[PDB]
């Protein structure tokens, strides 16, 4: 099978500038009738690859003529004009000439801006859950940038490691900055047996950390 | 222009087949296009699996060694896929794509439906709100949450204010533990509108037929 080799992995691109990809593969896709199978595709996060640019040179339906495709024989690029916010995602190339018909791994572009600090902000478990025997304490850490961060969760000022589980957003094209979410989960019975709970957000925008605390049984 | 959607089921257990539907509107199947199925698993790996063309030729990717079918029913403007044998491997998200035959143009994707392969049970989620402490209220903005816990298999579907509050919105991927997904989301809004305007988050589990509608209310009286 033909493999189609993306470089670079990842870019990172401030909103204005250009950007270049590369998709190598392994045959020639030129066919027999002097076409290039060979398209590009954006997936956007939480959506489906869409198309960009087709038969190797050609701008695909409806896109803007900000993508280029370029290149012949085995070596193809997909050049950004200039860059904006929401051509982040991932970039895969694909030829139809060598049957099976394969895609390269794709190329994550993430936009460059400023530093940002994180909105952190911690919650209780709700008179819901404690109902149920568990006990989940939650603490967001939206909109910073880059990408970067640490979490640290302390019970009684001491910290805790096991029942943590992190989960991480995608980079937001509407300010380019990211978010994660932390859930510190404990039983129900634990949970009411300690007192203050903390969330310690750790980020290069400042050497000390973004704490955030709430006592048990207080507002 | 042309529209494609995925549907069938979501969750099959092994050794069992997947059968998937792709509806087409805006085109004819028996014009101009090939009919492909794509599916695409962690870490962007994107797998051509093979196409029914406008005349009803095929093919299929040997990678998917006797287990596939690609049929069509063109009464009624659609597609098909049928993957025998299935294993946790072949859990992935599943989408249809008409590409021209003519030259690979106008690639128009369905919106991709999730397919798990497991044995575990379908569970509904239990949906808690997350009220925000009273000393993280008196600030100029305010972030409240919701938490989507205990259920299985993938998606759920979480809006707020039934998708008329959308800006400041947050949610986050689900994270999966013993058989069972966790979800949060975070609204955050100007502080002097709340608890005025209220804030409801909605959750929807079509594989349990299960919705909720949890109003966020203060801590503190209410």
């Amino acid at each position: 099978d033909v493999v189609m080799t993306q470089s670079p992995k990842t870019i990172s691109v401030t909103i204005g500038q250009p950007a270049s990809i590369s998709c190598k593969s392994s045959q020639r896709l030129l066919n027999s009738n002097g076409k290039t199978f060979l398209n590009w595709l954006l997936q956007r996060p939480g959506q489906s690859p869409k198309r960009l640019i087709y038969l190797g040179t050609k701008l695909d339906s409806g896109v803007p003529d900000r993508f280029t495709g370029s290149g012949s024989g085995t070596d193809f690029t997909l050049k950004i004009s200039r860059v904006e916010a929401e051509d982040l995602g991932v970039y895969y190339c694909w030829q139809g000439t060598h049957f099976p018909y394969t895609f390269g791994g794709g190329t994550k572009l993430e936009i460059k801006r400023a530093d940002a600090a994180p909105t952190v902000s911690i919650f209780p478990p709700s008179s819901e859950q404690l109902t149920s025997g568990g006990a989940s304490v939650v603490c967001f850490l939206n909109n910073f940038y880059p990408k970067d961060i640490n979490v640290k969760w302390k019970i009684d000022g001491s910290e805790r490691q096991n029942g943590v589980l992190n989960s991480w957003t995608d980079q937001d094209s509407k300010d380019s900055t990211y978010s994660m979410s932390s859930t510190l989960t404990l039983t129900k019975d634990e949970y009411e047996r300690h007192n203050s709970y903390t969330c310690e957000a750790t980020h290069k925008t400042s050497t000390s950390p973004i704490v955030k605390s709430f006592n048990r049984n207080e507002c | 222009r042309v529209q494609l959607q995925q549907s069938g089921p979501g969750l099959v257990k092994p050794s069992q087949s997947l059968s998937l539907t792709c509806t087409v509107t805006g085109y004819s199947i028996t014009s101009d296009f090939a009919w492909n199925w794509i599916r695409q698993f962690p870490g962007n790996k994107l797998e051509w699996m093979g196409y029914i063309n406008y005349s009803g030729f095929t093919s299929h990717n040997p990678s998917l060694k006797s287990r596939i079918s690609i049929t069509r029913d063109t009464s009624k403007n659609q597609f098909f896929l049928q993957l025998n044998s299935v294993t946790t491997e072949d859990t992935a998200t599943y989408y249809c794509a008409g590409l021209l035959w003519y030259d690979g143009g106008a690639g128009s994707w369905g919106q991709g439906t999730l397919v798990t392969v497991s044995a575990a049970k379908t569970t509904a989620p239990s949906v808690y709100p997350l009220a925000p402490v009273c000393g993280d209220t008196t600030g100029s903005s305010v972030t409240l949450g919701c938490l989507v816990k205990g259920y299985f298999p993938e998606p759920v579907t979480l809006t707020w204010n039934s998708g008329s509050l959308s800006s400041g919105v947050h949610t986050f991927p689900a994270v999966l533990q013993s058989d069972l997904y966790t979800l949060s989301s975070s609204v955050t809004v100007t502080s002097s509108t709340w608890p005025s305007q209220s804030i409801t988050c909605n959750v929807a589990h079509p594989a349990s037929s299960t919705k909720v509608d949890k109003k966020i209310e203060p801590r503190g009286p209410t």
